[PDB]
């Protein structure tokens, strides 16, 4: 999971990812390039997807991408779909095998980060796909904590609700 | 055809920025101000001087989020150039200066020599994304914010980089540091010995021979006490600690 596959061709893989440019990343799976390319921060195409380009996540899964890619900070497609908020992308990555509790090296959960961004949907599925909510991070904060701690009671109640069962 | 050597600062006189050497202060932010120092290089650049602004290095490092790794704990450039084009970057100058909208939170300390500023201490907190301008400032922040047209990677080639910098202004890297890198005052660094202490970004802006050795002209931002007035130059040519192989770019949006 923690790929360092880097190359020329690789370089063009993950720009076509990060700048959403759907066709010209078809036109480099079609024709070889490495479907899991990365560098010295272990970063893959399908985290580059993962920042709001679906289609995109769509074609590099088509071509077995890792879906558990962890990078040098230990974040995973998973954790960076659920930060900025894409529930889509979030639910395929989950309907394709990732982890909802890959935990970062600072110990950041997928639904820390929803807790902590205000994603709602995002933090209901990973809760209802079985994040742990009782997860500490590097600071000793669970979801709950850091709902509470960025002003969102909406997530902080459900929650709430999660530990009271 | 390129000359032998080539200094930005020489080249685009008329752009402040490309002189100026900036602290991180004690927090691992490296990969933000490789970024926001080469971006305003290049916003000068590319108007022809007509928009001189200090890109703040706290927008970028408090706004990104996870797309840009852990805040004060490391980063990626190629999401902090691609977060430019993206979200944009707002103005923000040194610590204290009350330049533009946001400038940077975080004192300035002593990165590995001795001087008059506090000692640099362990990597601290990621300040909060405050998506306001100072007081006094007026634009806005939404009206300050300066956009990237686009950002991409380099090739890990010495030809390309430097092709990309003479025509495009300086560019965002990370190289490997060993301990002996620390030390670092003047002359050509060259790996010898001492342990590794991680991949590290900065802003490569020219290069030269200097004493025989190829080299990169490269500006770290741990102050102007630290190596050469803030400045220090590496192998340049042989992809040493790895300074050819993770260039980062990209174009202004001359609007």
């Amino acid at each position: 999971h923690h790929h360092h596959h880097g190359s020329d061709l690789g370089k063009k893989l993950l720009d076509a990812a990060s700048a959403g440019q759907d066709d010209e990343v078809r036109i480099l799976m079609a024709n070889g390039a490495d479907v899991n390319a990365s560098n010295s921060y272990g970063r893959t195409p399908l985290h580059a997807a993962a920042n709001g380009h679906l289609e995109i996540v769509d074609v590099l899964l088509a071509y077995g991408a890792d879906v558990n890619a962890s990078d040098q900070w230990g974040y995973t497609p998973l954790h960076l779909a659920a930060a900025e908020g894409h529930l889509e992308i979030v639910v395929v990555l989950l309907a394709n095998g990732a982890d909802v509790n890959a935990s970062s090296k600072r110990g950041n959960t997928p639904l820390h980060v929803a807790a902590q961004s205000g994603h709602l949907e995002i933090a209901d599925v990973l809760l209802a796909h079985g994040a742990d909510i009782n997860a500490n991070d590097y600071n000793g904060k669970t979801p709950f904590d850091l709902a509470i701690d960025n002003g969102n009671a909406d997530i902080a109640e459900v929650l709430q609700k999660a530990a009271k069962l | 055809k390129l000359p032998a050597s080539f200094d930005a600062r020489e080249q685009w006189p008329q752009c402040p920025t490309i002189k100026e050497i900036r602290d991180q202060g004690s927090c691992g932010s490296c990969w933000a101000f490789g970024a926001v120092e080469a971006i305003s290089d290049r916003i000068c650049i590319h108007t022809n001087a007509h928009v001189s602004v200090e890109v703040s290095a706290e927008d970028l490092l408090t706004c990104c989020g996870s797309m840009c790794g852990d805040g004060c704990n490391g980063g990626y450039p190629a999401e902090a150039w691609n977060f430019w084009t993206r979200k944009g970057l707002v103005s923000g100058g040194l610590y204290e200066s009350h330049v533009g909208c946001r400038p940077y939170s975080i004192p300035p300390c002593e990165h590995h020599v001795n001087g008059s500023r506090p000692p640099c201490t362990g990597e601290g907190d990621t300040p909060k994304c405050s998506k306001i301008c100072e007081p006094g400032y007026s634009p806005t922040y939404k009206q300050d914010k300066h956009y990237g047209y686009n950002s991409y990677s380099v090739s890990n080639s010495e030809k390309d980089i430097m092709a990309e910098i003479y025509k495009n202004g300086p560019v965002e890297g990370a190289f490997s540091v060993y301990s002996d890198f620390l030390l670092y005052k003047s002359g050509v660094y060259q790996h010898v010995t001492g342990e590794m202490m991680g991949g590290h970004a900065i802003r490569i802006l020219g290069w030269g021979v200097e004493n025989g050795t190829p080299y990169w002209l490269v500006a770290n931002s741990w102050n102007t006490d630290w190596g050469d007035n803030g400045f220090f130059k590496i192998l340049r040519g042989q992809d040493h600690c790895g300074i050819e192989s993770e260039v980062v770019a990209g174009i202004p949006r001359t609007d």
